[PDB]
């Protein structure tokens, strides 16, 4: 049972953007059509984190996600970067 | 919107069923719906599957859509009600109140 | 076309990660896809709750969406692969292959 | 185990116009946006079947289904009507 930051998307059956889980906290970033970084964090469940917790291209989109499992939060200190061009 | 549950109130009487239904004749029965977007969050409890179908559609909208925002527990409710022998029954129904959604 | 099941090819090297999946690099894995209409027929096996909500839908498609067409059954898949310690891993994964579709 | 007809939508596991189910025949009559009687058949599971073997009124669309468990095919012998205007 671990802890983990949220600020962007995070869920209404857990307030104080701390959320709670079995499998792993992450962050990701992102660009938004804009194309400003977009970051966000949360929690990953442990069916399907192999799959989650790794970067696939994805057309029109810039996109990296890591995960951890170290310390509670320990999202707060994961500083994702994007695909260069 | 993300995935999550949102209001469904059930009224019997507008269904036409206050004919054999006797009581409740509205309960709060609950929808989801919402996006279902990576990373799929632990709250929406995924499948392998819902994780490797939300890349694919992402990366190839055509090969798959999206994957859907599904009620993933449900609670049951009793109905008392008439039946065709006019017997007055009580009755648990299950399966009748979202309790919590994910993405399948 | 009605809710079923319809092909879903993944190809793990056009995922980019052949850097640790050994094999096999591609799979069936199915998804569902189809409208869940008034009757939810057997094969669907639907929900107390998907049937209210398709009748609900379809008398105020304002109040909830139809219900929505979704793996019900699943089956797994093992995957050889390199970890993060450099070890090589066979692995199964549950909830790979969509095995049957219904409305949910 | 009961076996029922399927002529309009029936399923591709169960071949030759028949279905089976642990639930009830069913045939349903409705007016497509043309106006035609059209009729359809198949079979309804046991979960759902108090609330899908019975009418509820639609707008704009005129619907009725009867559903039987008497005997193999009884779905062939139900006529379900349109409810007037």
């Amino acid at each position: 049972i671990l802890r983990c930051k949220c600020h962007h998307h995070c869920p209404e059956d857990s307030v104080n953007n701390i959320c709670s889980t079995d499998g792993y906290c992450f962050t990701m970033i992102e660009e938004d059509d804009s194309g400003m970084p977009v970051v966000t964090s949360g929690c990953l469940g442990l069916e399907g984190s192999d799959f989650q917790c790794r970067d696939t291209p994805i057309p029109h989109q810039r996109r990296s996600i890591e995960c951890c499992t170290e310390r509670n939060e320990c999202n707060k200190d994961l500083h994702p970067t994007l695909p260069p061009l | 919107a993300r995935c999550s549950r949102k209001a469904l109130h059930v009224n019997f009487k507008d269904m036409g069923w206050d004919d054999w239904i006797i009581a409740p004749l509205e309960y709060e029965a609950f929808h989801c719906e919402g996006l279902c977007e990576f990373p799929l969050r632990s709250h929406l409890e995924p499948t392998n599957h819902a994780v490797i179908q939300t890349l694919m559609n992402s990366m190839d909208p055509e090969s798959t859509p999206p994957t859907c925002c599904v009620p993933t527990r449900l609670s049951p409710i009793s109905i008392l009600f008439i039946d065709s022998a006019n017997n007055v029954v009580y009755k648990q129904y299950e399966d009748m109140v979202v309790e919590s959604c994910g993405c399948r």
